[PDB]
Parts: structure tokens; C-alpha cells; sequence
């Protein structure tokens, strides 16, 4: 973290509802999912979950 | 539930009964098989056609 | 054998009676770095990482 | 190669454009001109 | 999960009008006219009048061209505003909107050029696949076979590079429709069965129509065991069919060997397929193949049979069955011979050993031809 | 005469040989072998040896003095013996265990289900597990 090197730093809180839904979509993209799969309802049923 | 499954059990038993009846034969008659299994000739013939298929 | 081919970290074969380099045996480079390119990284975008 | 110059290639005088050029499978029976199998069955039922 | 653009019901209605029988369908004409009025398709209205020799309602077409020009100039101005300052994103959306409206109005070439430019600028794989899907749908709407093939290959290449399995399944459905178009019913049935449980392309057809198409292709492409394990015992297919008494009867008649009902169902299906735009070309091949399939199914369990019995089973006369069996035996489809002095249909299914010997002779002759040609060519 | 010579070159396969490990093939007629004495060598391969059998890290027998690769032993000599499965086989049935139905399902699925099926495992995008970790309190 010395000047002249990688000094800038960005923080990451635990994901919120929208972030959780997006991560679920990203990780479920490459899977055979049936019609009318409500990943939003899955995210709601999964509160306070991490990556 | 037993009533629901009675039809399938009947079909399976008819299949096995026909097999057992026609086991000791090479050119048995459909009329004779019907007489042995106590069913109509048309029904026995149709079931045998389905079994061959 | 020309010394220029006797590079650091290369397997060699030494004779029995007197250790005398007489061959440059094949070496396993083992490149472990050419297997983590993800090209342009398609389908990884801000819109779908919303949040 | 032994290009068979003696036998000429068919003349392209007309060279009409392809009528339909459908590429499915051709098959011989398609040429037959039937009479609407539905109508055939209706006639068969009517005449018993 | 995609736009209804171009609306394929428009293609269906245009085909219905082109058909000589229904060219006077007042109701169909009204529905097509309402759709074109709402969507403001000036190029399509011009083309439709040119093709159908219909009078041009210049009163409507005037305001319609006015609205089209207004919208086009709006889109061009918005695109210019985007490119002036905004970097990407907005400009791509502007081009997408312009091309989408051009497709919605019907300008084939303008829409294709706009989509090509949009694809050239776009870099997101999802958006690239969306563009390719728009082009594939245009090719389906206008039965542009070369465009369809090129876009299918491009979409396959994109999916290989990497893409969502949702888009994979959508591509499967698109390929299935194209296969039905070009008469590849085996692949059509395979893809449709694979996508029966993962159907999201409501842009192309309703789910009921999709299941009917899957049933139709399956009973012609699938043997009895596969038809048993997949279609008739398919939970989703049965669930959908519960609301389609005709298609269920059509399938179960063949499966259960109720041949008169099967023939009636095929009779109605013939008219349905002829009216349908996708199946209309192959509306006789399917019927003939289904008839051959039924005859072969009946004969598969009979060494000898009576033409009277066949006629009774199929609910037809003796002469009709005689003609059909003669035609198919001559064509080489059915394995049987007809005895007329005594009306018997003796079966003549080949012996496996002998069929294998003939196949070996044929294939080995081809291979030996090729080997001899290679040996000769080696020195000259 | 070639057939005769092949049989006469086998006297280089005298009984008191030294087991080794075949590492890499250099030119053909040569190779690099790791003896069990703890040293590697650049040695010659006997012509009669079937080169199909020289899989990497395959057990081989070397001449005691020359250390020449002379024979390719069966796949494994090995010192980590395998379960005799006739007298060393445990006597604990599945029934002797009570409950643990979920654990039994998971264990007999992760190391028998991939053995079976496998035509459903990729269809849904998940990959079969290489191993299983059983963790819990003491007993």
C-alpha cells in the first residue's frame, strides 16, 4: 500500500437485496433452469446471505 | 387408492396370465387361449397384438 | 556441447566414472500462466452486476 | 486431371432460374397429385 | 422474454390470405388491417398491396407515412444527440430503437443494415445474441433461408464462446422451428422435447401451439419406446394436452392402436397443417408418413392378415386399403405382399442375417472402390 | 534369426534386478529412470520392451550394475497394500448403523452416484464431487 504502488482501496459491505439477487443470477446463469423460475422469490426467501 | 391401482394390477395380471397360458405351445389357437383365460376372443387378440408390438 | 546452451536450471547427464556433462536432456517447462486469460470477459457487465 | 474435353458441357443458352430450389429431400412420391386425403376419407365414409 | 418483433402472426395471416381458399376471409383481412394500422407498417402495406392486387387506401397511408417519417426523424435526432456527447450505452440504445422501429414498420433492408451496424458497435455477448435473435426472427418472418442459416451459425459460435443457458435454450427452439420449416422432423422433435421443460420463447408462438408442434413432430420422428418414455409419459406434455382434446386423441389413437380414431385425427390435422404457415409446404409428406407408420404398426404383429380386417380396423373400404398398400409396397415402405385371389396381406419382413449380408456387400463395395481409386491415383 | 536374437537378449533380464521408476522418455533407445536406491539415471531401454507399457511413473526393473531399463513390471509393485476385502473387510452392515439416513444417502451418492448415471450430472451444469469430507463431534 506504499505510494508508488497499489495504494487506492475500495471497500465492500455485505450485499444488499439487489446485489444478492444479481449474484444469484450470475451464478445460476450456466444451469438448466425450468420455466417461471423466480430467483427473486428465492433471494427473498434467502435473507442475509453472502456470496 | 386401491381402486385407483386396480386397473393397472388387472392389466399386469392379464399379461402374465397370457404368457403362462401360451408358454407350452407353438401354434396355439386364439380361440383356445380365450377359452383358457375366460376372456373374449377380440380382447385376447388385441392384447396379444399389443404384447407383440 | 557449447556452454551457451548450458543455461541455469536445465537438466543434464553426467558420465559415470568422471562427471562430465555430455547431454542436455529435455526439460519440463510447466507453464502455469497461460491458463487464466478470460479474453474480453464477455457477459460480465455493470448492468447485470447491478447493485 | 483428365478433363473430358471430348464430351461438351451442357449449353447454358436458356439457363432458367431455379423454380423453387427447396432442399428438403425430394423423394419420388411427392410428384403424385392426390385428392386431399381428408376428402378421400370423407368419400370412403360416405360410400361405406 | 423477447420483443414481439416482427409479429409472426402477421406472417401467418399473410400466408392465409395468399392461400386461394381463404383469400376472401373478411375477418382475417380485418385483423391484419388492424394490426398494420396499429403498428404503422408503410413498407409492409405497400408490399402487401403489390402482392395481393389490393386497392391502396391512400387516405390512411398518407397519415401513416407522416407518422413514420415523424418517428424516424425523432430517432435520428436522438441518435445524433447520443453520439454528440454520450459514450456508448446511450448510442447503442439509440441504434437499437431505430432498428426496432424500422423492423416494426417493415423495411427489411433498412432494418438489416441498422442491426448490422448495431452489432458491429456492440460488445456485450448478451446484446450480440439479442441482435442475432432479432435477425433470425426476421429471417423466419420472411423465410429468408440464407439469413436464417447464417444467423443460426453465428448464434452457435457465440454460445460456444460462452453465453447464458437461457439463450442456449432459446436458440434450441429457434433451430427447432427452422428444422420444421426445412422438413428435418427428427431434429425438430429432439430439440422440442429437450426444450419442453425450458420454454421461454413466447415471442414466436404460444405454449399450447408449441406442445402441439412437439407432439406432431414426435409421433413422426420417434419410435414406439421413445414415444412411450418421452411424449405419452411426459408429465408436462400430458398436463398441456389436458386442455387440447383433439391432439390428445390424435396421439393416443396411434399409441393404443385405435386406428379409426387415428385416421379421423390425421384427417383434421391435415387441414390444420395446411392452414399453418410453417407446416403448409410439408402438409402431405407428414400425412403420408403417418399413414405408413400406422400401417406398419398394424403389420408389425401379424404374419398373415385379411384386407377385410384391415378395412374394418381403419374404418375404410377394402379397395382403399388395397390401393394404399400397393402404393407403399411398390415405394418400398411397407414390408408385405398382397394376395388378391384370397384377400390376404402376408408379411415379408427380411431376415436379419440376410439384410446384414446385403449391407456388407454394398458398403464394402463402396469402400473397395475408394481404395482402388486411391491405389491407382498414387502412381497416377 | 531375429526371433532367435530376441530370445537371447533376455539374459539381460537376470533374476536379481533393481526396481525403479520410469520418469521421461528422451530419444527412444534412451530414457530417464529413477531407481529405488534414491538416484536418477539416463539409461538405455531394451529394444524388446513394449513401449506401449511405459506409462509415466510406471514401475520398471533395471540392471543391477548398468541400471539399464530392462523390463516393465506389472502396473504396481507398491508398498501401500490394498484391502484384502476377504479377511480385512469390516463386519459393520448398513443395518448395524441406526438412522443417519441423510448421511448414508449423501455418502453413498457422492461415491456411487457419479459411478452410476453421469448423463444427468452435466445436463444441469453442476460438476461431480471429487471427494467427501465427513466432519462432526467425537463419536
Amino acid at each position: 500500500l506504499r505510494p508508488g504502488r497499489i495504494d487506492r482501496k475500495i471497500e465492500f459491505p455485505p450485499p444488499n437485496e439487489e446485489a444478492r439477487l444479481d449474484i444469484l443470477k450470475i451464478h445460476s446463469r450456466k444451469m438448466n433452469l425450468t420455466r417461471g423460475i423466480n430467483l427473486r422469490k428465492i433471494a427473498e426467501l434467502m435473507p442475509g446471505a453472502s456470496g | 387408492i386401491i381402486s385407483t391401482h386396480l386397473a393397472k394390477l388387472y392389466d399386469n395380471l392379464l399379461e402374465q396370465n397370457l404368457i403362462r397360458v401360451i408358454e407350452p405351445f407353438s401354434r396355439v389357437q386364439i380361440e383356445h387361449i380365450s377359452s383358457l383365460i375366460k376372456l373374449s376372443k377380440a380382447d385376447v387378440e388385441r392384447k396379444l397384438s399389443q404384447m407383440i408390438l | 556441447i557449447d556452454i551457451n546452451d548450458v543455461t541455469p536450471n536445465c537438466r543434464v547427464a553426467l558420465r559415470n566414472d568422471s562427471y562430465t556433462l555430455h547431454k542436455i536432456l529435455p526439460n519440463k517447462v510447466d507453464p502455469l500462466v497461460s491458463l487464466m486469460m478470460v479474453e474480453k470477459v464477455p457477459d460480465s457487465t455493470y448492468e447485470m452486476i447491478g447493485g | 486431371d483428365d478433363e473430358f474435353e471430348e464430351f461438351p458441357a451442357e449449353d447454358w443458352a436458356g439457363l432458367d432460374e431455379d423454380e423453387d430450389a427447396h432442399v428438403w429431400e425430394d423423394n419420388w412420391d411427392d410428384d403424385n397429385v392426390e385428392d386431399d386425403f381428408s376428402n378421400q376419407l370423407r368419400a370412403e365414409l360416405e360410400k361405406h | 422474454g423477447l420483443p414481439k418483433n416482427p409479429d409472426l402472426r402477421i406472417a401467418q395471416l399473410r400466408f392465409l390470405l395468399s392461400l386461394p381458399e381463404h383469400r376472401g376471409d373478411a375477418a382475417v383481412r380485418d385483423e391484419l388491417m388492424a394490426a398494420v394500422r396499429d403498428n404503422n407498417m408503410a413498407p409492409y402495406y405497400e408490399a402487401l398491396c403489390k402482392s395481393l392486387d389490393w386497392q391502396i387506401d391512400v387516405d390512411l397511408l398518407n397519415k401513416m407515412k407522416k407518422a413514420n417519417e415523424d418517428e424516424l426523424k425523432r430517432l435520428d435526432e436522438e441518435l445524433e444527440d447520443a453520439e454528440k456527447n454520450l459514450g456508448e450505452s446511450e448510442i447503442r440504445d439509440a441504434m437499437m430503437a431505430k432498428a426496432e422501429y424500422l423492423c416494426r414498420i417493415g423495411d427489411k433492408e433498412g432494418a438489416l443494415t441498422a442491426f448490422r451496424k448495431t452489432y458491429d458497435k456492440t460488445v456485450a455477448l448478451g446484446h450480440r445474441l439479442d441482435i442475432v435473435f432479432y435477425l433470425l426472427r426476421i429471417g423466419l418472418f420472411y423465410m429468408d433461408n440464407d439469413l436464417i442459416t447464417r444467423n443460426t451459425e453465428k448464434a452457435k459460435s457465440l454460445i460456444e464462446e460462452g453465453g447464458d443457458w437461457d439463450r442456449r435454450n432459446r436458440l434450441k427452439v429457434y433451430q427447432g422451428l427452422y428444422c420444421v420449416a426445412i422438413r428435418d422432423f427428427k431434429q425438430a422433435a429432439e430439440l422440442f422435447l429437450d426444450t419442453v421443460s425450458t420454454f421461454t420463447s413466447y415471442e414466436l408462438m404460444d405454449y399450447k401451439t408449441f406442445v402441439t408442434y412437439t407432439v406432431y413432430v414426435s409421433m413422426i420422428a420417434l419410435e414406439r419406446p421413445d414415444l412411450r418414455e418421452k411424449v405419452i409419459k411426459g408429465a408436462e406434455i400430458l398436463e398441456v394436452l389436458h386442455s387440447l382434446p383433439a391432439v390428445r386423441q390424435y396421439l393416443f389413437s396411434l399409441y393404443e392402436c385405435r386406428y379409426s380414431v387415428f385416421f379421423q385425427s390425421l384427417a383434421v390435422v391435415e387441414q390444420e397443417m395446411k392452414k399453418d404457415w410453417l407446416f403448409a409446404p410439408h402438409y402431405r409428406y407428414y400425412v403420408r408418413e403417418m399413414r405408413i407408420h400406422a400401417y406398419s404398426q398394424l403389420l408389425e404383429s401379424y404374419r398373415s392378415l385379411t384386407l377385410g380386417y384391415m378395412a374394418e380396423a381403419f374404418g375404410v373400404g377394402v379397395e382403399f386399403i388395397d390401393q394404399e398398400l400397393s402404393r407403399f409396397i411398390a415405394a418400398g415402405r411397407l414390408h408385405c405382399k398382397i394376395d388378391k385371389v384370397n384377400e390376404i396381406v402376408e408379411t415379408n419382413r427380411p431376415d436379419s442375417k440376410n439384410w446384414q449380408y446385403q449391407e456388407t456387400i454394398k458398403k464394402g463395395d463402396l469402400l473397395l472402390n475408394r481404395v482402388q481409386k486411391l491405389s491407382r491415383v498414387i502412381n497416377m | 534369426e531375429f526371433l532367435h536374437a530376441q530370445e537371447e537378449v533376455k539374459r539381460i533380464q537376470s533374476i536379481p534386478l533393481v526396481i525403479g521408476q520410469f520418469l521421461e522418455a528422451v530419444d527412444q533407445n534412451t530414457a530417464i529412470v529413477g531407481s529405488t536406491t534414491g538416484s536418477n539415471y539416463y539409461v538405455r531401454i531394451l529394444s524388446t520392451i513394449d513401449r506401449e507399457l511405459l506409462k509415466p511413473n510406471a514401475s520398471v526393473a533395471l540392471h543391477k550394475h548398468s541400471n539399464a531399463l530392462v523390463d516393465v513390471l506389472p502396473p504396481e509393485a507398491d508398498s501401500s497394500i490394498m484391502m484384502l476385502t476377504s479377511d480385512q473387510k469390516p463386519d459393520v452392515m448398513y443395518a448395524d448403523i441406526g438412522g443417519m439416513d441423510i448421511q448414508k444417502q449423501e455418502v453413498r451418492e457422492a461415491v456411487e452416484l457419479p459411478l452410476t448415471h453421469f448423463e444427468l450430472y452435466k445436463q444441469i451444469g453442476i460438476d461431480p464431487p471429487r471427494g467427501v469430507l465427513m466432519y462432526g463431534p467425537p463419536g
